């Protein structure tokens, strides 16, 4: 039972320690974090995932802290490191004072309006991109992948994952959502190389297929998702007792055997050489597809049957009687399982459905692979922030110091108690820019007031100072840009818990 | 034990008071709870949490017991009934630390609960109706995060609340009641936000049919299917010959045309209009449709069921009975009094209007987000228990926190007159009053004194009323704190709620300010 100022405190103390040497991690100038173990196993890293996992939580806030660093990094899994960063900062640097001069809310509501002052300032200094120029985008996917400080093969997962962030683009809510990365399937193969990896039509299944699946190459004829309810009858209509002896077998498979083929002649309809069976899926029903002249496949994930039903792109059904192209395997279709390495592939190919490729991905290794692998996980991650924001903004100092003066004149124009959260918004931006400062080796508070007046005339539009250069910079010159929406996000999540921490004053059991 | 125990009690009163102060309200903020050792979880609304709270005393522990019977009754005052039974413990002990018995106080502070109820039973306004309850717009006003509903903020609020008041909804079979019994009122986020309307009829998230099914049918009873339909499989029902590669087919063909039978024949018996609640296969529809009748399948249940129970007659969502189709007794005829699948949210939806012999309206608000359907959702939650209060009580008294200052003040009148050790028992009672503006003005980072004082200088006789604010009490804010009138922001209370909190806190503190020991071996 923890309570109060202390807590409130204690929610800096906790929140605070953190980010110190995880904001030196930030930018590829970073401090990487020691951490030994008490079994004596050192950790050198800049990334606050590991990071968080690795390290005693001394406090439930820290407990509490993972919670929105999981969330980004679940949420995009980009910019992790930064969603602890302000939030602490808002907290850091106000609360004390504000809870002194007394209110849990006047800050938290402050947190709001400080909050879409910068997505109304992101979306003037965030300018839109050309995603029909893949390089416009590439470009920011190779600052990304530089951010990823991977040049040398992900530049290549660039294009393959943009090239398949681009396809795996689509989604209807009636709101439309831009990507869809649940449709994005990337694979994991030895042999060929990341070069000769590429994306198709339709979700390609190495998922369940590194050996024989679905025959080897079925090039017109369908495969079949079964949501069905094919499940063999014991009886006709009726289900019966289980067979545990020899007239159990003959009566109940008389009744069985004719109900798959009841069913699974309404397969043989739809031109199947192949039916992956996902539900009613047993020993009688897979027995009858060879005896219905089509290959049946057995007991296998509806994940791949969902991404089936994005790969032909078509629909699963529970019809019994009614099966068929347009209710399980639309198109043409095209079903290869082919050996890249030594594993057998199904690539499930004329794909019917909004764009969508998926993609193979084939390494010489496993390894050589993982790092293309991983940027490119990266790099859709950034290609959909560009799909779901097409405005890039300037990364860093540009972005920053240019909301701060707004959040001034915010807070001055507001001359409220809220100035002072704004004030303290405002100037809890500027840590990264002299963090990046404090990365780059430089002397902030003159690179800071260097920075003011950057935006004291050009309002810092596209100018931050680089951490990598660690001088006043063009973002746009620079080419260094980012999406709208992981800065806003992962700034739009700082946020939440600063709100979070304040608003919570008792700590109990 | 003693003192240092009738302490302890205040100290388990003290201790857990102070954080359900924290948690009051809205403004009552959310608080880590340590669940078992490595469960950590953030609430707020003690009786939600106290329940997750481990008590360190029997005296903790009946007090969250307290709130619980309380929440049993009520989620509402549990907090309070908790503090104010601090409040009670801490005002008498004194006195019981000072001269006074604690058999001779807790006589003129239960004897006030029942002067303090007789005031809260003198004071009520009947019409909690068109100033509302929080006013009547500003219930959900408050509880709109007001994005495209802020500029509907009254627009939604006095539409959702005068549907939340009372409109047109067929309970099953039609009871009339205020319709916050149920609400097939939805929300959908599709064209603009202004165009969100109430719809005369039953809203319904749906499959709407095809095939040439009719996508309107004026006046058309209704088959609303819990089913589904599919086909029974079946490779021998009807027609066992073996003449053409046809026929062979047409032997399993009559899964589907028993159903086409009885689906004309419940055509036949009645319907136009078609509800399932799963699916029906393409014959199926199709079976509706070269019937002319307009099937529309997949509905959704809770609108389905609330329009199945107000579908009229007996129906197939509210029967179990499934022949693989069954021909209606027309007591199996669900009601519409007109058909329509009409475009609205920028959504093509079935909207039953009303009911053939029975009336229903709903509403499904048009949004540019999501959110909005966020929103007014608790919105609605927030005015349908306002309004339901109002509704299955139009007795309740106006304002929530105006009481406190006549009530002490309706005690302190009360107080002067009992003379001996009671005046004050009374006092000390009134003294337990108090944190009402507080925890509150305290939540809100407001200063308690300056408004409970300010509050209790309204008046020139002691009420809670929008004539006279000046002359007399009215009303409550939050965020401020400060006196509304009724349909200003003006707070209230349902006249049930707060008696039982009163009851209540008195009754538990006395039984804590029973026992003077605890002893063990």
């Amino acid at each position: 039972r923890e309570s109060g100022r202390k807590v409130q405190s204690g929610n800096i103390n906790a929140a605070k320690t953190i980010a110190d040497i995880i904001r030196t991690c930030l930018g590829p100038k970073s401090m990487m974090k020691m951490l030994l173990d008490p079994m004596g196993g050192i950790v050198m890293t800049n990334d606050g995932n590991a990071i968080l996992r690795e390290i005693q939580v001394q406090h439930p806030a820290a407990k509490s802290m993972i919670e929105i660093s999981r969330t980004q990094d679940e949420e995009v899994g980009d910019g992790t490191t930064s969603v602890i960063i302000l939030a602490g900062e808002m907290l850091s640097v106000a609360e004390h004072f504000l809870e002194q001069q007394m209110h849990p809310t006047v800050v938290i509501s402050a947190y709001r309006k400080a909050l879409d002052d910068m997505i109304s300032t992101l979306k003037k200094i965030s300018i839109p991109v050309d995603i029909s120029d893949s390089d416009m985008m590439l470009n920011i996917i190779n600052s990304s992948i530089t951010t990823k400080a991977i040049s040398r093969w992900s530049s290549l997962a660039c294009n393959i994952a943009l090239d398949a962030v681009k396809m795996v683009q689509f989604e209807e809510n009636g709101r439309k959502e831009i990507d869809i990365k649940k449709y994005a399937r990337v694979e994991k193969i030895p042999g060929g190389i990341i070069e000769d990896s590429c994306v198709l039509r339709g979700v390609m299944i190495n998922k369940d297929v590194t050996h024989p699946r679905m025959r080897r190459y079925i090039k017109n004829p369908r495969i079949v998702l079964l949501d069905s309810s094919l499940e063999y009858k014991k009886g006709e209509s009726q289900t019966d007792i289980e067979i545990t002896r020899e007239e159990d077998f003959t009566r109940i498979l008389q009744m069985e055997e004719e109900y798959i083929q009841q069913l699974c002649e309404d397969i043989i309809q739809l031109k199947p050489d192949v039916v992956i069976t996902e539900k009613g899926i047993s020993d009688l029903a897979q027995h009858y597809l060879m005896r219905a002249n089509i290959t049946a496949i057995r007991r296998v994930r509806k994940t791949d049957n969902n991404r089936i039903a994005r790969a032909c792109g078509a629909r699963i059904v529970s019809r019994p009687e009614e099966l068929r192209e347009d209710d399980v395997g639309t198109g043409a279709g095209l079903l290869e399982i082919k050996k890249i390495g030594d594993e057998y592939f199904t690539f499930i190919t004329d794909c019917k459905d909004p764009k969508a490729c998926t993609i193979l991905l084939r390494g010489a290794s496993k390894e050589i692979l993982s790092e293309v692998e991983r940027n490119l996980q990266d790099a859709m991650q950034v290609c959909r922030n560009v799909l779901l924001d097409p405005q890039l903004v300037p990364g860093g100092g540009a972005s920053e110091m240019a909301v701060a003066h707004a959040l001034t004149e915010k807070s001055k124009a507001m001359t409220g108690v809220e100035q002072w959260p704004y004030r303290a918004v405002a100037q809890a931006l500027e840590v990264i820019p002299r963090t990046l400062i404090q990365n780059c080796g430089a002397s902030t508070i003159r690179l800071l007031t260097s920075l003011r007046a950057k935006h004291t005339q050009e309002n810092c539009e596209t100018w931050g100072v680089n951490g990598e250069t660690g001088t006043l910079v063009d973002m746009k010159e620079l080419g260094i840009w980012e999406p709208l929406a992981v800065k806003l996000q992962t700034y739009k999540t700082a946020v939440e818990t600063a709100v979070l921490l304040l608003r919570i004053d008792d700590i109990v059991s | 034990t003693g003192e240092t125990i009738r302490s302890q009690n205040v100290m388990a009163a003290a201790s857990i008071a102070n954080i359900v102060k924290s948690s009051l309200g809205p403004v009552g903020l959310d608080k880590m709870l340590v669940d078992d050792i490595g469960d950590v979880t953030i609430t707020n609304d003690g009786a939600t949490i106290l329940k997750l709270l481990e008590v360190e005393h029997p005296a903790a522990k009946v007090l969250c017991e307290l709130a619980d019977l309380q929440d049993k009754e009520v989620g509402d005052g549990t907090t309070s009934v908790v503090i104010i039974a601090a409040e009670l413990l801490k005002n008498a002990d004194e006195l019981v630390k000072q001269k006074i018995h604690p058999t001779s106080v807790i006589s003129g502070y239960r004897l006030a609960c029942k002067e303090a109820v007789r005031y809260i039973n003198e004071n009520l306004i009947v019409n909690t109706d068109e100033l509302g309850r929080d006013c009547l717009i500003n219930a959900a006003k408050t509880s709109m995060s007001s994005k495209i509903i802020g500029i509907n903020g009254d627009f939604f609020a006095n539409m959702v609340v005068d549907a939340v008041l009372a409109i047109k909804y067929t309970d099953i079979r039609g009871q009339p009641r205020y319709p916050v019994n149920s609400v097939n009122i939805l929300k959908a986020h599709g064209r603009s936000q202004m165009e969100s309307m109430l719809i005369s009829g039953y809203a319904l998230n749906c499959v709407v049919g095809s095939q040439g099914m009719p996508k309107r049918i004026v006046n058309a009873k209704i088959a609303c299917l819990d089913f589904s339909l599919q086909k029974t499989k079946m490779k021998l029902g009807v027609q066992v010959v073996i003449t053409d590669p046809e026929k062979l087919d047409q032997i399993r063909q009559r899964e589907s045309d028993i159903t086409k039978e009885r689906i004309q024949k419940i055509l036949a018996t009645g319907a136009n209009v078609i509800l399932t609640t799963g699916g029906i296969d393409d014959m199926c529809l199709k079976y509706f449709v070269e019937a002319g009748a307009m099937a529309v399948r997949r509905v959704l249940k809770r609108d389905l069921k609330r329009i199945a129970k107000a579908s009229g007659a007996t129906i197939l969502s509210t029967l179990a009975n499934l022949e693989g189709e069954e021909t209606f007794e027309a007591a199996m005829l669900g009601q519409a009094e007109e058909v329509v699948q009409e475009r609205i949210c920028d959504d093509e939806l079935i909207l039953i209007k009303n009911t053939k012999a029975r009336t229903s309206a709903s509403i499904i608000l048009r949004g540019a987000n999501d959110f909005m359907c966020d929103e007014m959702e608790r919105s609605l939650h927030d005015a349908l228990c306002v309004v339901k209060r109002v509704l299955e009580s139009k007795s309740v008294v106006p304002g929530g926190g105006a009481v406190e200052a006549a009530l002490s003040i309706y005690l302190e009148n009360y107080a002067t007159s009992m003379g001996s050790r009671e005046q004050l028992a009374i006092a000390e009672f009134a003294r337990s009053l108090l944190v009402i503006p507080n925890t509150l003005a305290v939540n809100a980072a407001q200063d308690s004194t300056d408004l409970v004082a300010k509050l209790r200088a309204f008046h020139n006789e002691a009420q809670v009323n929008p004539e006279r604010k000046n002359l007399k009490w009215i009303g409550l804010d939050l965020s401020n704190g400060k006196p509304r009138d009724n349909k200003q922001a003006g707070v209230f209370e349902p006249t049930i709620v707060k008696v039982k909190s009163l009851k209540f806190a008195t009754e538990a503190a006395i039984t804590i300010l029973r026992i003077d020991d605890l002893i063990k071996l």
